[PDB]
RNA sequence: GUUCGCGAACUUCGUGGACAUUUGG
RNA sequence: CAGCUUUACAGAUCAAUGGCGGAGGGAGGUCAACAUCAAGAACUGUGGGCGCCUAUAGAACUUAUAACGAACAUGGUUCUUGCCUUUUACCAGAACCAUCCGGGUGUUGUCUCCAUAGAAACAGGUAAAGCUGUAUUUUUU
């Protein structure tokens, strides 16, 4: 026993000290702090410099935990500065992949319905307050009437008997039970039943036809080999050609035109299909697949396991008898969900971001082309461009310490995991932001111009060129500016949908808005224009949706379904946050080196 | 079913040895064997009781008569037994 | 000389059964079934091998988590990046396994894996050339096609023995969602077209010649091998041959124990379909649908084989796979009907002198093996070849010829 | 979304283009 | 309906020998700090534990391939398009590094629910759980 208490004391002492978990206050002091700080109006602590660093950080964090049309309001952790500060997002967002398909397409299916009934569908207005103003809202919002009915399609008792009670919650729920792992919701199992329902549900969304077949020539290699071939399919993609250009055949002896019989068309579909045959000289060119036909019977109908739409043939119990008969109750659907794609195929598994589980690619990968408009076609194409291109680059990372973490961690002067509403915290950054681009201001050379609450930069007055020469700043922080701008966006989106004069489906559509316009909306393309391609990919996802949306007779300004567009947006800030906080840096290290 | 017909019926091929009820040694390929080991055997030598020995081609034995038989020490190592 | 073979030995996966004693049996013939494993395209039959090779072996290197679980196939016979890359079985990359028997009596067994895909019927002719036995494998749905009549036909010319492996069941189970009689019609239909392509033989489920097979999911039965498995409990041994032939057929069986009239009252589903298809369906059903614990229950009872803690947390494809392996064991059923099949060697001679013309082989006094196909197998060539008469040494000095 | 063109009943549907930005004051 | 082991036991003597260990928890948490990351791990080394497991570390070869992550954004140098001219800022393709955003694995701690012996078996008896079981030619009438 004392040898063990030696070994344990050993393990404890060398390295490691408790560093003590600190609790999770009250909301209310943290409005309190925030108030406070609103008082005080500049400080300029070092600390309080410091910690702005990360700002761009904490608004991908905001926006990554945005409440989806399903929830009411999205009760999050938040790590916060001891002023009111830097108030940030903890928690990262992550679902039951399936679960969130279903959920997602139940919102669609709602968003359709919606789009049935109403006629004159009132559009939210940009920029949603008085810019010149500065209305802010956080008491008010606090004891607000009731937050109205968000985005839940109704549920019948009988076919999606076993979701009903808990689809439609904040996590989403399954959350406390055998059915999944714990509260830390990484790991999630399911039974049957619900599984099939789920996939009953998506089916409106997630109708990607999964005989592999179909994606003859459509296959990530079958593209890699069109790129690094120059060559294309009418539906595919196409680039710059990977190799230079060169060909002077010469007409020689062998290739002459008196030589061989041009018989065959040879089609650029062919060389990709058989890239060592038809192609001369492959270089860096995969071998594609080659696979087998698909028999398969899908239905919609009361009876099950009978011959439908085949052609009819020619003309001590044993071991099962009357255990069973032949289909049990659930069989029916069993099947199917068998047969499907990745996620329900599947009764288990990991947890992904919702920043993850893309649902458009699956439909831009399905082959269109056909009695779609050119448009749409077009945006397709786009697409696959885009995901084929990351296909062939892909990323290795590894050991890494997170930052959040270490902030709740070591830091102080932080109070850490105050559980705010959502909208609450966006409010808080909001403010924050603007307070830092003051500060920032401030640094600089003291400016005439001055902020909009709603981020729109704009002089006071007394225009000169000395004063243009001095407050031209950086690109950096006009992008910074622009992305706070976006956030305040959705946000104030979000705030509007909380208070009356509104709804839960034009909320759901204002935030489609904000994301598939940034272009109209803010411009981040004047500052940083790799944000345009960004655009480009948003407004070809919107023109995707909208096809697929709009089968219907309805045609018109509502549709939400913002979730690509979305997650874009969150890549497109990932992409961009690493250097907005170096500037950051650099910009507090002014004095120093 | 019996472990030992199995044995019997592996060594099929092998050159097995063979005494009956008479106490008449035979050594041959065995060529076939059933449940009852009713056993076939080629190029097999048969040796008297009494001492002579005699060639002959293609043996046939009833497992009634049969007493023991002895099969190669290879079949110990695998597949029957586990 | 005994260092190189044993890190040779070393470089490679050790096997369940011991190597030794398939080396023993080697130096005996009729020990020996040269199998071609053949079809038409994606039959099947690279992943029936496959199946097979796992049975062999403890434990394979490349074998990775998903194909264990039962996702993708682990076509142990693909080998060559070409073949990976590409989806077909291009060469004939055979595999050598010895193999128990229902009554196990062992054999070490020549699989050579056939391509399909019809543009390498070269290596399918190479495999027929070399291999006595040929597994025919055909996907149930795709049907006969005329290939594998084809290639029944120029198996028949060989000559050769014709085991047959309706390869896919889960497919009409699952994919077709035939009912169970639909499904047993469909069997009876494609077997009459075997046979209709076929000359001399009749095949069919009795007398072991049809193995039926599912090998996405990994389960291969002949129905011998069923009634050995799950109808001894029931009935008694002297009455097990005449069960077996009552199976298939236009046959009813009635509530008697223990007879099985023909034809008919009532209820209909023939003995075929109560005996075996109905109840394939059965464990397909309650596989993929039915609370856990009571098909636990079962298997308890109605197969005697336990789902394992682990496995109960499976997904679907994978535990009906897990299902299905636990009930039909590591493949013998398919040996016994591939031993069943092979006459043998009254054929045997017959295709030697359909290869190299009529007369009267010499055993002692020379060897002679047909060189049958270069080969690149480690990288390096080898020539498959078969030896017929006599036994060729390392180190040996020899002759030759291209033919 | 914002302009220009064309088809059908200024107004609206069907549609083909074009739509960065600041430093050099 | 027979047998053997395995728990509950009665009251043993009490060896005896086994086994049980001479006792060290099982969960989880958007709790941390620390390593180590395609899975592989062949084959070798060197440990525990018995021609072989379990840990380690060393390359080999694997395919990576589709998915440490069914996710995908951003930098930089160089080469090549192209804006063109110039600065950012970019168009659009390569090569090699880097950057975030996420991820597991074990190591440990810490914080809220579930637990809970300090030994038990021999000789069999009781109760349950698990495996093996009819003479007329080839085995035992
Ligand atoms: N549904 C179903 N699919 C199967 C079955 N057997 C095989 N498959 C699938 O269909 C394909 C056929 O298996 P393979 O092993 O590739 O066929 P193969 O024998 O290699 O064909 P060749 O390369 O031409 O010899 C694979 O993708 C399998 O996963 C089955 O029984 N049911």
């Amino acid at each position: 026993k004392s040898r063990k208490r030696a070994k344990k004391m050993t393990k404890k002492a060398k390295r490691s000290n408790l560093y003590t978990p600190k609790a999770e206050m009250p909301p209310e002091h943290l409005r309190k702090i925030i108030n406070t700080h609103s008082d005080m109006a500049n400080t300029d602590k070092k600390a309080f410099l410091g910690a702005l660093k990360y700002l761009p950080h904490a608004i991908l964090k905001l926006l990554e935990n945005m409440p989806h049309p399903w929830e009411q309001a999205k009760e999050v952790k938040v790590l916060y500065h001891t002023s009111g500060a830097i108030t940030f997002v903890n928690e990262t967002p992550r679902v039951i992949e399936p679960v969130y398909t279903a959920q997602w397409s139940a919102t669609w299916i709602a968003m359709r319905r919606e789009k049935r009934d109403r006629t004159h569908f009132k559009r939210m207005r940009f920029p949603p307050f008085d810019d010149d103003e500065p209305p802010l809202s956080y008491e008010q919002h606090i004891e607000n009437i009731e937050p109205l009915d968000p985005i839940n399609l109704p549920l019948d008792s009988q076919d999606d008997e076993y979701v009903k009670d808990w689809l439609y919650d904040s996590r989403p729920l399954e959350e406390d039970s055998k059915k999944v792992n714990g509260t830390s919701y990484k790991k999630w199992s399911f039974d049957l039943p619900e599984m099939s329902n789920l996939y009953r549900l998506s089916t409106p969304l997630r109708d990607e036809v999964t005989d592999k077949n179909y994606y003859y020539l459509f296959d990530k290699k079958s593209f890699f080999n069109g790129k690094a071939l120059n060559n294309a399919i009418p539906g595919g993609p196409k680039f710059e050609p990977l190799y230079p250009r060169e060909e002077e055949e010469d007409y020689n002896e062998f290739n002459s035109i008196d030589r061989v019989i041009f018989r065959v068309p040879i089609r650029s579909e062919y060389k990709v299909a058989f890239p060592h045959l038809y192609n001369s000289r492959p270089r860096s060119v995969r071998i594609p697949w080659y696979n087998n036909p698909v028999s398969c019977i899908i239905q919609n109908d009361e009876e099950y396991d009978t011959p439908a739409l085949f052609f009819d043939p020619s003309l001590f119990a044993p071991l099962l008898a009357e255990e069973e008969e032949l289909i049990l109750p659930n069989t029916k659907d069993a099947m199917s969900l068998y047969h499907s794609p990745f996620p329900f195929n599947r009764t288990k598994g990991k947890m992904v971001r919702a920043q993850d589980v893309a649902l458009a690619k699956k439909w831009f990968l399905q082959h269109p082309d056909e009695e779609y408009p050119v448009k749409v076609k077009v945006s397709y194409q786009k697409l696959l461009k885009n995901y084929v291109l990351n296909e062939l680059h892909p990323t290795l990372p590894t050991n890494h310490n997170k930052t959040k973490l270490l902030k709740s961690l070591k830091n102080t002067k932080y109070f850490q995991q105050t559980t705010i509403d959502w909208v609450e915290a966006g409010l808080q950054l909001c403010r924050q932001g603007h307070n830092m681009l003051n500060l920032l201001i401030h640094r600089k050379g003291l400016t005439y111009l001055h902020l909009d609450y709603n981020f729109n930069l704009k002089p006071t007055k007394t225009l000169t060129t000395k004063e243009r020469k001095k407050s031209r700043l950086g690109n950096s922080f006009h992008l910074m500016r622009e992305l706070l701008k976006m956030m305040k966006l959705i946000v104030d989106t979000h705030v509007q949908f909380r208070l009356g004069n509104v709804d839960a489906f034009q909320l759901a559509d204002g935030i489609h808005y904000i994301l598939n316009h940034i272009g109209q909306l803010t411009g981040i393309y004047r500052y940083k224009y790799k944000v345009m391609h960004q655009i480009r990919a948003c407004k070809d996802l919107k023109h995707i949706i909208y096809y697929k949306f709009n089968k219907n007779l309805g045609k018109g300004p509502g549709c939400g379904f913002w979730q690509p567009a979305w997650r874009v947006w969150l890549n497109f800030l990932r992409g961009t946050i690493p250097l907005l906080e170096r500037y950051i840096g650099n910009l507090i290290t002014r004095q120093f080196e | 079913n019996g472990i030992p017909v199995k044995l019997l019926n592996e060594a099929q091929g092998h050159i097995v040895s063979l005494e009956l009820t008479t106490g008449a040694t035979y050594r041959g390929k065995l060529v076939e064997s059933e449940d009852s080991m009713n056993v076939q055997l080629r190029d097999v030598i048969a040796t008297e009781p009494q001492g002579a020995v005699t060639h002959m081609d293609q043996i046939f034995v009833r497992g009634s008569q049969i007493k023991f038989i002895v099969v190669p020490d290879l079949l110990k190592n695998a597949p029957l037994f586990k | 000389e005994h260092t190189i073979f044993t890190q040779l030995k070393k470089n490679i996966p050790k096997t369940r059964y011991n190597r030794d004693y398939m080396l023993s049996m080697a130096n005996i013939p009729e020990r020996i079934i040269n199998v071609g494993v053949i079809g038409p395209l994606h039959s099947g039959k690279t992943s029936l091998m496959d199946l097979l090779v796992i049975d062999s072996h403890k434990r394979i290197p490349d074998m990775s988590k998903n194909v264990e679980l039962g996702w993708k196939p682990l076509r142990y016979l693909d080998n060559l990046k070409q073949e990976i890359d590409r989806g077909l079985s291009i060469k004939l990359n055979g595999s050598t396994l010895l193999c128990t028997d229902l009554e196990s009596k062992s054999r070490m067994i020549n699989f050579l894996d056939a391509p399909g895909h019809v543009n390498f019927m070269d290596e399918t002719a190479v495999a027929l050339a070399a291999s006595d036995l040929v597994l025919i494998v055909i996907d149930v749905v795709e049907g006969v096609t005329f290939v594998v009549e084809q290639l029944i036909k120029q198996s028949i010319k060989n000559n050769v023995a014709m085991c047959f492996v309706i390869n896919k069941l889960d497919r009409l189970i699952l994919d077709l969602k035939l009912p169970p009689m639909d499904a047993y019609l469909k069997l009876n239909h494609i077997i009459a077209n075997i046979n209709s392509f076929t000359k001399g033989n009749v095949f069919s489920p009795i007398d072991n010649n049809i193995i039926f097979a599912s090998t996405k999911l990994g389960f291969t039965f002949t129905i011998k091998e069923f009634v050995s498995y799950y109808y001894a409990h029931s009935i008694p041994s002297s009455k097990i041959d005449d069960f077996t032939t009552r199976l298939w057929g236009s046959v009813y069986y009635h509530k008697g124990n223990f007879r099985t009239k023909p034809f008919e009252n009532v209820e209909k589903y023939p003995t075929f379909v109560e005996f075996i298809l109905i109840p394939l369906y059965k464990i397909f059903s309650y596989a993929l649908s039915m609370e856990k614990d009571k098909l636990k229950n079962l298997l308890r009872s109605n197969f005697r084989v336990n789902l394992s803690q682990e496995a109960l947390q499976y997904d679907p494809q994978p535990f009906l796979k897990h299902v299905l392996q636990l009930i039909f064991r590591q493949q013998t059923g398919l040996v016994d009907a591939i031993t069943r099949c092979y006459q043998p060697f009254e054929l045997f001679d017959n295709k030697t002198a359909h290869l190299s013309i009529p007369g009267k082989s010499t055993p002692e006094g020379t060897l002679w093996a047909h060189v049958l196909k270069t080969v690149d197998y480690g990288g390096a060539e080898w020539s498959l070849v078969r030896i017929y008469s006599g036994l060729l040494k390392r180190g040996d000095t020899v002759r030759i010829l291209d033919t």
